[PDB]
């Protein structure tokens, strides 16, 4: 069966039936709503970029804190130094001095014997 | 995306930088006073990424040049084409990081990171299109591991938006410099592992095992090594360099080969090993072990994804048969669960010396090789805690040692965990 | 009249509107300059006050460098500035950074262009839209720009031909990614979509043409051919398809089963004078269909034979009589078995200097078949392979995407899948 | 830039001083008065405005005769008379009184021209201390000033080269105290000690140098080689250079253990070339060794090899892979690396005069070896003798010291020969 | 550490005193005007150790003589260097104090001796650094033991952180007759023991037992003795006057010679033992000089130092001779002869070579100490308190000038002390 359908000026058009349908029938976003879900990604990416600079913010400090704990280190070692030091020369300086006044003291004492032999003699 | 700013940090960093620069100088026509000299306009045509035009028909390398001491940089000033490197961009301090990863990252680097962040900063604003930032370094010494990972920290901070990417030069006992490169490397590890987008691994144990086995160069040097390196890094960038079908660039290069953001480690491949050929056995150098950077051997695991590019004259259809039939006799090396995971280009300029070539750039799960020998030394070394106050005195916890190493033992246990993966 | 807008989305869609625009203006005698020495031609070229014909045409890519093939080319002074919309960075293969993150930023641009040239249009048909499956500008912003074009146009047609991957001239491994997403997305807004596999376009130059590793050039000359075919009777007064609602009223009578498979013939090399019967035997064979599927394995809902150059009525009946004799061509329950003609007498054209000879006369059969969903199938197995691991997915959530995108989209393909299948038992 | 500050205590200190600035002044070329017809020994040298290069260097002495000697001779220009600081009283070989009685008289004076060198300095390394063990101010004085030093400038760098005591030259027998009293004080105050032993110099000055009773002179000429290849990193622009912080970083794995061994090589009679390979073997033979001690009975744990003249890096790699694979060279468990490498291009210099020949290349090796507690061993069992019977405590306790610090210096020094036996168990 | 106050005093002290600045002056070149006639500068640089340099260009010894006998100066002065002493340094009493420790210490010893500290002063503050005090004296009689001992302690007082050193003339019954001599000897011994740190002992049982033995001497005199005397002064003090490798002072030898305060009393030796101005007709070698260290025949202490161990020794070799030599045979005298040498002091020999001998002899050696065989003297003196003290003999020469018998208990107490701790080193082991 061949049923025309159109002619024109370049071309023409017909069907070709070679059987008919078994069947007869057929069997059986707004603007908005687009503009809102770009803009949700967007505030997804801008939310993961947030977090990504908290990241790198916290490690920024972490390294101020590496610095400075070594110059608390520094002071510390330092302080104690110095302590240490002061407290050895004072305890060496009472401990000579001691040396020294035990020494005089005694002869000292061989003076005082001295006279009381000078007094024996001419008490008798 | 056009424009890529290349930085080279400490000795090792600027050692192999200066060579990269010389290397493909000669490629893109350029002599040692900027000129352009060239036969071709390929040369010219993505020159860009790499070289900034100056006034007088010059170009002059988009390079900085950093380090804690001086000596390196006034050699490189000195070398061949130490003269084409603007004389601003050398940002060099004077005390040294003492071999220490804590001294170049906290107390030593933080004094000059802002003076170098003012030079990167100004090639960054120059720039049309940043595509984004290639820092060589090694990880075993001082500078270049600590600095140059304070360097990409800070950098991300400021370019959070940009690719990070590392040429990365792993430490082996066969050719070291200093007793605590185990320490150096478990410490940048770590950061690269989440701070860089794609990070390729070279390795000094198999640029020495590729010189003293396949070279019979009995005593290596650093200059056999780095000749190795050049090669390798002229064979990667290839396609940023040149025109092709590929409009390469480092976001693409990212997107289809690290599948997982923290599996961004690449095993460099080059063919023909030189010192100082036919497409079917170029193609197989793919899963030759002798032709890794990375002292890792392929087919003790299984390709993620490979980047290969081919340079030279030569049958693109013989090219896309000999890779086709490489992927299919080693059909078990290549994940089943990411299909047609191998992509190639063709480039028609060979490297110089050379009329053809072979680079390639895998996502092997056999990288954990490599990072379980670092763990192992260091390991070996932190158990005794030998030279630990040399980094608790720069302020440092001994926690973040053992953060560092978990971190790494992690890389190295996802790597397995993808490596066991069935579809 | 009846005006056709074409807008070209990413690289793919760019370089093969640069091919189909050179094959018009060659069909159409339009000169480089955009100077002419049937007014059809109109509903496709637009005319200024110096003489001069423009395509009705948008061209959307975010690499400067493709855009410059335009204003550049051989075909440079027919396109004005504000048809051609460039940026800075692409998408970089990912369809999450084309939708998401450029089409937020370029759409409003984008449909003003489109807007100023339906401004010129005293009745519009519609839209052809030309983009990739697998690139991200192709698939991210295309579907990006069918949603706000069914708003903004809700009673216009529109028409896509998209480039469906091979593995063999991909760039990117998230291909099967990108075009699953895209496909899900733009299902609900087009009417008729024309894929164009590029694996069955390369077998095609390599067999018929004897080309050893064609060119996107060669493929895209060969899919000009197509295009032309396809639109020969919008832009000549021809007699079948003479307006873009009767593609959906000839070949889509469900309106989610749209997607017709083309086969043309015939495709001869230009470095070696064939019969009505033999180009319409070669529209029943699987080798020259524009999508590698087996219509064995399906069941026709429609079919038109487009016929162009020096083709007799005559000739073309006993072709089919002798078809239906050797062949089963099965059909629909609900569908007639039988085919819609048409001739247009212009004769087919080729680039001069290219690779596909001049014939007197050549055909372009499509037709809506249950076995095209074989190609959703092949890229729905690959897209699971990865999606099952997850594989790349961080890149699409880092661009603001959410993860269950990937599963609804995937739904949908499994509900295609489903729908294909109803309707062919 | 970089400057490094030497301080010379006491005779030993003092005369090796004497050795190496002469040494430095011959390598660079500066005359006896400063003047001189690479920059970097300017980290030795600060400069005048009349293009006098001036020793970044203090002498002290308790007693001035030896630094007399400095003030009347061949370089007593290249000193500014404020740098050469000396009292009255020596320490009489008495560590109590170099370190309280005669010390505390002169150490505020030496600190204020310390503190002005260090005012000259844009980035000091740190310092450098020559001293001896066993002299009183070596040892008593050195004590105070590190202690000071501590004060003054917190952490930074301090190192040490001292002179371990030999009886063949020692001129006292209550060295053994001196030695232990200066190391339990000093121990936590210096970054890194160079130990060099008489014993060692004197023998190797008769085998190698044909000199039958070695002098100081001969001693000193050759320490001041030894001095200067390790500083020679410093004050050159070499291939591979090294740092006071790379010294301790690479050579101290541990606080306490931070006592390296020196060996130098080649040493050649003037009267009678050596290539990098047999130079290299050559600094793991015990005899070449500058501390008397058997490395074969101990392990390494840091090797530090300092190259000096036609020596190109090929040949160190090769000579140290042939180090790797000697097996009587043996490593701790846990050091994968023990190697470090530098190489100056400038040969060592001689003085005119002198006994040691000139040679185009030569080597300094640092060693950090268990071996080392031989030598503590040895100390610490001539103080026990003594000191068990008391012998010549009252001396130290009437200068003020109590019996306290002996015995609290010698279990400090137990604890540091125990933990040499803790290092190198596997 | 430069300059060094000398003082002598009572006849032994001024008469080995005077001996001592005549050989030594000779030895530097100074004749008996204080002018410097010699032909080495060697002999200068270190001449202010001991003597002041004047107007003239003369040298004025650092000198202080002192006695309770008028006489003696007059007999210094009588001298052949008589005229070199300043003659304001002389301070002289009017009654010797015969034999009479106690006359010496407590009495008129007292009432001289702010006149001695006089003259000592103004010495002292004049030295530019002063190492300390030199004292000749014998222990036996009243004025050089007595006094002497009361000077020390007095100089003490005023300088106690300098040196205080004496040569100590022992008393033996073959050369004087004095009987209390042993009480003198023990009363001055307690003294030293807590107020010197270095005491030469010079035996005069030893001189006469070299003088009769070894020289042939059948009766020997005064004169013979203190050339035995005069020689080991100036032997040790060698490495004080000359310039030598090591700076040599008097803190320095008791730092290294002295391991217990108390133990500071050294034996003298000496090599060659020659007869006063007699020629010398042969040198001798290297090794003789060396075997005299334990030759108890080379004593000046008449003890045998094989009957004890060395704590330390100090040795010095005097001419022209190898130092190579001289250190092989040091050490070959120590290896073999180990039993005599405490082990517990580790490196306990030290040796000096200075290349001028003294005058009449090409070659010599000066041994100096610390041994435990000093006990010897020690216990023979203590002997002979004893035997006196049991029977109180004399005692009422000593509390007529007001002494007690309990301070004779005391010092005879001290010094069997200091026996019993010579014993108890010699016999401790490092085990
Ligand atoms: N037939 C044909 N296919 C093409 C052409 N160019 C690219 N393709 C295919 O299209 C897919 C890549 O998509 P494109 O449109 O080129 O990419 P894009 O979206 O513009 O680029 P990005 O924004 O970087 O992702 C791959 O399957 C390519 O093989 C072309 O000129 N002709
Ligand atoms: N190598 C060498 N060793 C020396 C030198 N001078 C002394 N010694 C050694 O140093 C130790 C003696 O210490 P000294 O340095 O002389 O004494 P001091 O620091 O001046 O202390 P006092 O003089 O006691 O105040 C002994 O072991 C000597 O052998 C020298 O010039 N060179
Ligand atoms: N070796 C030696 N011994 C002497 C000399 N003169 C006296 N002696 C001894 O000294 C002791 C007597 O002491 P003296 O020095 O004579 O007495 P003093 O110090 O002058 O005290 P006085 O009792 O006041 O005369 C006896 O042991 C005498 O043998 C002398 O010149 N040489
Ligand atoms: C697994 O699948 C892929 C793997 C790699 C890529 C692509 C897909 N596609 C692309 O566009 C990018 N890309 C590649 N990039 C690059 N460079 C760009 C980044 O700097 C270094 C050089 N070189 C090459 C390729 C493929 C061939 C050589
Ligand atoms: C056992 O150990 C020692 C023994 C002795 C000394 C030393 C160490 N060291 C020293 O500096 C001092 N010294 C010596 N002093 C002296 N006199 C100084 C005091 O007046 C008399 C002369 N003469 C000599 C020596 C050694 C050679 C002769
Ligand atoms: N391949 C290669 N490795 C090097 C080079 N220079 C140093 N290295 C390696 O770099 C590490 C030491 O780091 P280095 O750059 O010298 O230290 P920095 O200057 O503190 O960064 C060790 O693993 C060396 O083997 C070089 O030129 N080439
Ligand atoms: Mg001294």
């Amino acid at each position: 069966e061949v049923i025309e359908l159109n002619k024109a000026t370049s071309g023409q058009s017909w069907e070709v039936i070679l059987k008919p349908p078994s069947f007869d029938g057929v069997p059986e976003p707004s603007l908005e709503e687009i503009q809102k879900k770009l803009e949700a990604a967007e505030e997804r990416r801008k939310y993961q970029e947030a977090e990504l600079l908290k990241h790198l913010a916290e490690k920024r400090e972490h390294e101020r804190e590496v610095i400075q704990k070594a110059i608390e280190e520094n002071n510390n070692f330092i302080k104690m130094a110095k302590e240490k030091l002061a407290q050895k020369m004072e305890s060496n300086k009472e401990n000579r001095e001691a040396h020294l006044a035990a020494m005089l003291e005694r002869l000292q004492e061989k003076d005082k014997h001295a006279e009381e032999v000078r007094k024996n003699k001419e008490l008798k | 995306m056009r424009e890529i700013v290349h930085i080279q940090a400490g000795q090792c960093g600027n050692q192999i930088g200066a060579k990269f620069w010389e290397v493909i100088s000669d490629e893109h026509g350029i002599d040692p006073t900027g000129s352009y000299h060239g036969d071709s306009d390929l040369q010219l045509e993505r020159i860009n990424v790499y070289y900034n035009e100056a006034t007088g028909n010059k170009y002059v390398p988009r390079a900085i040049l950093v380090d804690l001491e001086p000596g390196t940089m006034d050699s490189v000033r000195s070398g061949p084409f130490g003269q084409i490197f603007r004389p601003d961009n050398f940002v060099f301090g004077q005390s040294g990081a003492g071999n220490n990863w804590a001294k170049g990252h906290y107390t030593e680097g933080a004094e000059l990171v802002d003076s170098v962040l003012d030079v990167v900063r100004k090639e960054s604003e120059s720039c049309d299109c940043l595509q984004g930032f290639q820092l060589t370094h090694s990880l075993g010494g001082g500078t270049g591991s600590g600095m140059g990972t304070l360097l990409i920290s800070k950098i991300r901070e400021e370019y959070p938006d940009r690719i990070m990417n590392t040429f990365s030069v792993m430490p082996s006992p066969k050719v070291s410099d200093t007793v605590v490169e185990p320490y150096n490397a478990t410490l940048s590890v770590h950061q690269l592992v989440e701070n860089t987008d794609e990070t390729y691994c070279i390795d000094n144990e198999a640029l020495y095992d590729i010189c003293f086995r396949t070279l019979k160069l009995t005593t290596p040097t650093y200059g056999d090594l780095n000749h190795l390196v050049s090669a390798t890094m002229s064979g990667v960038t290839t396609c940023l360099r040149f025109p092709g079908q590929l409009n390469a660039d480092l976001r693409k290069l990212a997107v289809n080969m690290v599948p997982f953001p923290r599996l961004h480690f690449f095993m460099p491949g080059f063919a023909p090993l030189t010192s100082r050929l036919t497409v079917p056995e170029l193609t197989q150098q793919m899963f030759d072990s002798k032709n890794m950077m990375a002292a890792c051997d392929p087919r003790h695991g299984r390709y993620l994804t490979v980047a290969a590019i081919f340079r030279g004259r030569m049958s693109m259809k013989e090219v896309d048969e000999q890779m086709l039939n490489v992927q299919n006799k080693n059909s078990s090396y290549f994940v089943e669960w990411i299909p047609n995971n191998v992509k190639t280009a063709v480039c028609d300029i060979p490297p110089r010396g050379l009329k053809m070539s072979a680079t390639f750039i895998g996502n092997s799960t056999a990288i954990q090789e490599l990072f379980k020998r670092i763990s192992e030394q260091f390991t070996a070394m932190f158990r005794r805690k030998a030279f630990l106050h040399w980094y608790t005195g720069e302020g440092m916890d001994e926690m973040e040692f053992t953060e560092a190493e978990s971190n790494m033992n992690d890389l190295v246990s996802e790597y397995q965990q993808y490596q066991d993966a069935t579809a | 009249m009846r005006e056709c807008i074409s807008i070209h989305v990413g690289q793919a869609g760019v370089q093969i509107g640069n091919a189909c625009w050179e094959l018009y203006c060659l069909e159409h005698g339009i000169q480089p300059d955009g100077q002419m020495p049937d007014d059809s031609f109109n509903t496709f070229f637009s005319e200024t006050g110096a003489g001069k014909h423009v395509p009705r045409a948008v061209f959307v890519d975010l690499e400067p460098t493709v855009i410059d093939e335009v204003r550049t080319g051989t075909y440079r002074q027919l396109f004005h500035p504000e048809q051609l919309i460039t940026g800075k960075e692409d998408a970089a293969n990912n369809y999450a950074r084309g939708h998401y993150t450029i089409g937020k930023e370029i759409i409003d641009l984008v449909l003003d262009r489109i807007r100023k040239l339906a401004d010129q249009c005293t009745g519009l048909q519609g839209f052809l839209v030309f983009h990739s499956f697998g690139g991200g500008t192709g698939s991210g912003f295309t579907s990006l720009l069918m949603e706000r074009l069914s708003v903004d146009y809700g009673k216009k047609s529109k028409l896509e031909f998209s480039i469906y991957p091979a593995p063999q001239v991909s760039t990117a491994v998230v291909e099967p990614y990108n075009s699953i997403l895209t496909t899900h997305t733009t299902l609900e807004h087009s009417d008729c979509a024309f894929m164009v596999d590029n694996e069955a376009i390369y077998d095609i130059c390599r067999r018929n043409l004897d080309i050893e590793r064609p060119t996107y050039t060669n493929l895209n000359r060969l899919i000009s051919q197509i295009v032309s075919s396809i639109t020969a009777s919008l832009r000549f007064d021809g007699a079948l398809n003479v307006d873009l609602t009767e593609f959906q009223t000839n070949l889509v009578p469900y309106p989610r089963i749209h997607f017709p498979l083309a086969t043309y013939a015939p495709v001869i090399s230009a470095e070696k004078q064939l019969s009505v019967a033999e180009i319409t035997n070669a529209c029943f064979e699987p080798a020259n269909q524009m999508v590698k599927c087996d219509p064995r394995h399906g069941k026709y809902m429609a079919c038109c034979l487009l016929y162009r150059g020096d083709v007799v009525p005559k000739d073309v009946n006993a072709a089919i009589a002798t078809i239906k004799t050797k062949r089963s061509i099965q059909f629909v329950d609900w569908c007639p078995t039988g085919f819609k003609v048409g001739i247009n007498y212009q004769p087919p054209t080729v680039v001069p200097g290219g690779d596909l000879a001049k014939v007197q006369r050549a055909v372009c059969m499509l037709s809506n078949t249950t076995a095209i969903a074989e190609a959703w199938a092949r890229l729905d197995h690959k897209f699971d392979l990865m999606y099952a691991k997850r594989a790349f997915v961080h890149w699409y959530v880092g661009e603001g995407m959410e993860e269950g995108e990937f599963s609804e989209a995937r739904e949908d393909m499994a509900a295609l899948e489903k729908d294909y299948e109803e309707v062919g038992v």
